[PDB]
């Protein structure tokens, strides 16, 4: 009920804001490898 | 005690456990 | 810190 | 077999239905405990010489019971406690693993053969030998309310009315009593004794002689005169059952009529066999019972029993009694498996939101939600095959592998619908050809996982059964795992999707999918050109690779370690120490001002203080003192300020303040079988015989050098009491021999009128109790009271006892300690808040190196413990590496392939140590435990993308550069699903308040540092390695 919408809830904020910093390293890890590789 | 104290002297009762010799104490009169 | 004592008075009496 | 079973779904199907139903009947029928066997088996021998001083129970009871106690296998360390109260405990700790059920029958056994070796008084008490690693199930406290029962009185109607009801229900063990049931108490009157012309002596003969029973016979006798038709039993004189019938004993009749009886010589009553141990709880007298758990029985049941049986029995309480539960454990069972459930249901929904989210196929997020519980029954089943239980470890195991059984779903999922999206064959050949292709590699990460997790379980001692528990879960989890994604899962890919067209993708469709798919795709785009350029080059980021090696080991160098850490679990102690000589009024006077500060100045954090005076951890006796303060639900006690921690550390700036008392506060450890104290336990042994005077000024001198040293050692305490004044009565045998006395007299009435001495046994309202003789308090207090007492000659008269003895005062110490033979003392103490255990043990181990020579060092307890960490040496890591080195080596032909997975080991263990290092935590069990998940989970994304390039390069004609771009192009979307599942799911591990949360935070963040560094910097180094062996090896 109240802790099961809770749950939910949680989740469901939690996983796109989440999935936003893993992209954001990706973007950012790619960038500078790129920028160092070809000095 | 028949030797060895005098009038007027004091002696520990309470706090000899945390006390050792030679050491600068508050002293306080209890009842 | 200062460590606190308490300490009897010493003064004779007849018993 | 995949392929084989994919045609055959109701074959898996089957399966399936009996792995569900084996694990519904296991967990139908499984054990229920805190934790498991950790501590080392234990046996305990008791012994009571009532009245004796140290040196007397030393030398004449311990000395005989240690030396006829060798030749026991398996034993690892003895330890001798004697006391001047009058009771000896000797411990023997033996090696792990051992059957405790026939060591103790080994001790008991060798006890027997030293029983008439033993002095007649101890013999008469009785020694008893028992298991002390066992923990206690509960305590059950009984109270009075109103003032009419003492402790003595509730005391034996515990023993009577509430001790077999309690130990007769279903799943109680071993039930102990805190308290002793009633004894008829006999106090002298030497004034009384003088007046009737009686000694001590004959008033025990009196006693004997008129308090017997005797067998009587049978009317009717066995052999039958010629014609006898009656036969009935004689019943002669028996037992007395009451304080009138004692009091009418006979001492001394005369032939006219004249008598004395034994009430006009002494009073009687009903009391206790010693009052040494007074118990109030929050200021009430008070009694106490402890239920241990039996084995294989489980806990919340065995609770709940016992819970409904106590509230049975209060419509027949007498008089004003209350019954309370100082210290259960059942919450934290209960906590433990609502943590399971809640950390299942979160995994499945969030499992079906992400595959919803990505894969946009509701028949594709359906499929894990029929397996992952599939593979919860089936490690259910085996572990309750194998023999182990249901702890506070083996569900934390589970859900650390509900993350591994998320993971396979995820990848077999997620490649069978990427072949259908690329390819445009149906569900079935493309499920035969993902299936075909992903086998081997399946093979291998179970392989690999089993080759890294089973070495764990071969450690000894404590640390092996909590590594054992772990490992064993994991290494089934694994093993059903994979088994489940080679039958189960195929069959569903092959049935449950729906067959779309290629190229629509949710590109087709606006909203958030298209746009989600959208920039996914450019993120994809970009990944894969940089990696792609970063690869153009080689040596550019080796120097990278170093600098990463180097950091994580200095980070490895600098993390302080520790065995376990320390737990909120509403219970903590309060010790007291007063001063040389003090009695019990002073002791008294102090546990009642600690109550009143606890339920005073901490009214909305305590509960109840259960005072015990008279008895403590260093040793019993009239001076010292202990308090098991417990504290209300957590639910109650917001913040962290409100925690263990911070309330021991103001009680004891608080208590810093009480004068003529040392008073501490300190936390039990975690496992509570498993030691009493937080600290580390070191034991100085004197060798070269030199005595007691010299091992103290030793220890004296030992603990003010490393007082020296106030960064890493702290609360450094002994652990016995220190040296005593003592009265010495010496008795002129000349003086009173020529007087007509008798020796025998003379120590006879000084031994039962200062000691006092059992005589015989009484039938009290149906039960068997002991009567006690002793002289009435006011007449034994005093060394003039000596005086007091009377002796007959053989004329008749009575001489005084100031005729013929003298006095003189001596020093004796209180306690005596032995360990492994030799006379030994303990130094108990932790390290400090900021560095770890190892380095202190160093230290101390330094600054005894520097002691005085014919004194040595040995350690005991978790110290013990924590030096087994012999086979924590390489000597166990080197064997798991080339033990994973050989499978890896086996699973693909290549010598030189599996350097580049194990590169990316380091990847994971620094981010787990940057975790560490920012929440502080200290390298422990459960950090090891986390960093070998991660290392896992990092070598099975390696694993799999390895194994795909190689597959790539091999089966067609794709070159190096070309084949790994694709590889690292196609394992993308199962790498970032499955480190989303992990992460998102071990957020409550780290986020976790309280109610046992040291463990779910360190093992969580672990989890989440290794996770988050090993998927970013893995896909960028992975295919480095790989083109870098595969060149170098060419």
């Amino acid at each position: 009920m109240l802790e099961l919408l809770k749950s939910l809830v949680f989740a469901v904020i939690m996983v796109p804001v989440v999935m936003a910093i893993i992209l954001g390293l990706i973007y950012g890890l790619g960038e500078v490898f790129n920028i160092f590789s070809g000095v | 005690v028949t030797e060895g104290l005098k009038a007027g002297d004091r002696v520990v009762i309470s706090g000899l456990q945390k006390v050792r010799p030679g050491v600068q104490v508050k002293a306080q009169e209890v009842t | 810190q200062m460590p606190a004592v308490g300490v009897v008075t010493v003064k004779t009496e007849p018993l | 077999m995949p392929n084989f079973f994919i045609d055959r779904p109701i074959f898996a199907w089957v399966i399936a239905i009996i792995i569900m139903l084996a694990g519904g009947l296991a967990i139908l029928k499984l054990p229920v405990a805190q934790y498991p066997t950790i501590a080392p088996p234990a046996v305990t021998i008791s012994a009571s010489y009532p009245g004796a001083d140290a040196k007397t129970v030393q030398d004449t009871v311990t000395q005989v019971i240690e030396q006829n106690m060798n030749g026991i296998d398996n034993l690892m360390y003895m330890s001798s406690n004697s006391d001047s109260t009058g009771t000896v405990q000797i411990t023997l700790t033996f090696e792990s693993g051992t059957d405790a059920d026939i060591a103790q029958v080994q001790v008991q056994n060798k006890l027997q053969l030293a029983m008439p070796l033993l002095p007649q008084e101890v013999q008469q008490q009785g020694v008893s030998v028992e298991k002390s690693s066992s923990s206690f199930l509960m305590v059950v406290g009984v109270i009075n309310t109103d003032g009419t029962m003492t402790q003595e009185d509730i005391s034996d109607y515990v023993a009577a009315n509430m001790k077999d009801a309690i130990s007769r229900t279903s799943g109680v063990g071993d039930v102990q009593l805190f308290g002793s049931q009633y004894a008829m108490r006999i106090w002298m009157n030497p004034n009384e004794l003088n007046k009737f012309q009686l000694t001590p002596v004959d008033v025990i003969t009196a006693i004997k002689a008129q308090n017997a029973q005797v067998a009587a016979g049978q009317l009717g006798g066995t052999p039958p005169v010629k014609g006898q038709q009656l036969n009935a039993s004689i019943i002669a004189q028996t037992r007395l059952t009451s304080t009138e019938e004692f009091g009418k004993i006979l001492l001394k009749v005369n032939q006219d009529g004249s008598r004395v009886l034994l009430r006009d010589v002494a009073k009687i009553e009903l009391g206790g066999e010693n009052y040494d141990i007074i118990a109030e709880f929050n200021g009430q007298p008070a009694s106490g019972l402890g239920i241990k758990l039996a084995t294989g029985a489980n806990a919340l049941d065995t609770a709940a029993a016992i819970r409904a049986e106590l509230a049975k029995m209060e419509p027949f309480f007498p008089s004003g009694l209350k019954i309370v539960y100082p210290y259960d454990t059942t919450p934290f069972v209960k906590i433990s498996i609502h943590e399971v459930v809640k950390t299942l249901v979160e995994a499945i929904i969030l499992v079906f939101l992400v595959m919803y989210l990505f894969l946009q196929n509701f028949r594709a997020t359906l499929i894990p939600t029929i397996a992952v519980p599939v593979v919860l029954l089936g490690t259910f089943a085996v572990l309750a095959a194998f023999g182990f239980s249901i702890n506070t470890l083996t569900m934390f195991g589970m859900v650390l592998a509900i993350g591994l059984l998320v993971d396979d779903a995820i990848v077999v999922v997620e490649n069978v619908e990427r072949v259908m999206a690329e390819e445009g064959l149906p569900p079935k050949e493309a499920t035969r050809k993902s299936m075909g292709q992903i086998q081997g590699a399946l093979v291998g990460i179970a392989m690999v996982l089993s080759a890294v997790f089973v070495p764990m379980a071969f450690f000894g001692g404590s640390t092996g059964a909590i590594y054992r528990q772990f490992s064993i879960t994991i290494v089934s989890a694994m093993a059903l795992s994979v088994l489940v994604a080679l039958i189960l899962t195929p069959a569903l890919c092959a049935t449950m999707l729906k067959p779309i067209a290629k190229g629509d993708h949710g590109e087709g469709k606006k909203g958030f999918f298209g746009w989600f798919n959208r920039m996914f795709e450019k993120s994809t785009h970009h990944y894969t050109d940089s990696v792609g350029g970063i690869l153009r080059s080689t040596g550019r980021y080796l120097v990278l690779y170093l600098i990463i090696v180097v950091g994580m080991a200095y980070l490895f160098v600098r993390l302080p370690s520790s065995f376990l850490p320390d737990e909120d679990q509403g219970v903590f102690m309060t010790m007291v120490q007063l001063p040389a000589g003090a009695t019990q009024e002073r002791t008294q006077k102090v546990l009642n001002e600690v109550t009143h500060y606890y339920l005073t100045k901490e009214k909305n954090n305590v509960e109840s203080v259960f005072a015990v005076n008279g008895f403590g951890f260093a040793g019993r006796g009239q001076n010292t003192g202990i308090a098991f303060v417990s504290l209300k639900d957590w639910a109650d006690r917001p913040g962290e300020e409100n925690k263990v921690e911070a309330i021991t550390m103001r009680a004891t700036r608080a208590f810093s303040q009480i004068k003529d008392a040392m008073v501490f506060a300190f936390n039990l450890p975690a496992i509570v079988e498993l030691g009493t104290a937080t600290g580390f336990d070191f034991e100085l042994i004197d060798q070269a015989g030199l005595g007691h005077e010299k091992l103290t000024q030793a220890r004296n001198q030992l603990l003010a050098e490393a007082a020296k040293h106030p960064d890493m050692l702290t609360s450094v305490r002994p652990n016995g009491l220190e040296d005593t004044p003592q009265f010495k009565i010496d008795i002129d045998q000349e003086k009173a021999q020529a007087l007509g006395v008798s020796i025998n007299d003379i120590n006879t009435t000084l031994g039962a009128a200062w000691g006092g001495s059992y005589v015989n046994d009484f039938i009290d309202r149906g039960r068997v109790k002991k009567v006690y003789v002793m002289s009435e308090a006011k007449y034994r207090m005093l060394p003039d009271d000596i005086g007091d007492w009377y002796v007959r000659a053989a004329d008749g008269q009575m001489v005084p006892f100031s005729a013929f003895s003298s006095s003189r005062w001596e020093y004796g110490s209180p306690r005596l300690e032995r360990y492994n033979g030799l006379p030994s003392m303990e130094i108990l103490g932790q390290a400090a808040p900021g560095k770890s255990t190892g380095e202190a043990m160093e230290l101390m181990e330094q600054l005894a190196s520097k002691l005085p020579t014919g004194v040595g060092y040995d350690w005991t307890g978790m110290s013990y413990q924590e030096r087994l960490s012999g086979n924590q040496a390489p000597s166990l890591y080197a064997i798991s590496l080339i033990v994973v080195f050989l499978c890896l080596a086996a699973l693909y032909e290549s010598w030189s392939i599996p350097f580049s997975v194990m590169l990316v080991v380091p990847l994971g263990v620094i981010g787990a140590l940057l975790a560490a290092t920012f929440r502080g935590l200290t390298n422990d069990v459960y950090f090891q435990v986390g960093l070998l998940t991660t290392i896992g989970l990092s070598a099975k994304n390696a694993i799999l993308i390895v194994e795909f390039a190689k597959d790539l390069m091999d089966k067609e004609g794709k070159g190096l550069i070309e084949a790994t771009l694709d590889a690292v192009r196609m394992r993308l979307r199962p790498i970032l699903m499955t480190s989303l599942a992990f992460i998102l799911g071990v957020m409550p591990l780290v986020i976790s308040t309280g109610a046992g949360s040291g463990a779910q935070n360190a093992v969580g963040t672990g989890v989440m540092g290794g996770m988050v560094t090993a998927t970013v910097l893995a896909i960028f180094f992975v295919p480095v390695f790989f083109v870098v062996v595969r060149r170098r090896f060419s």
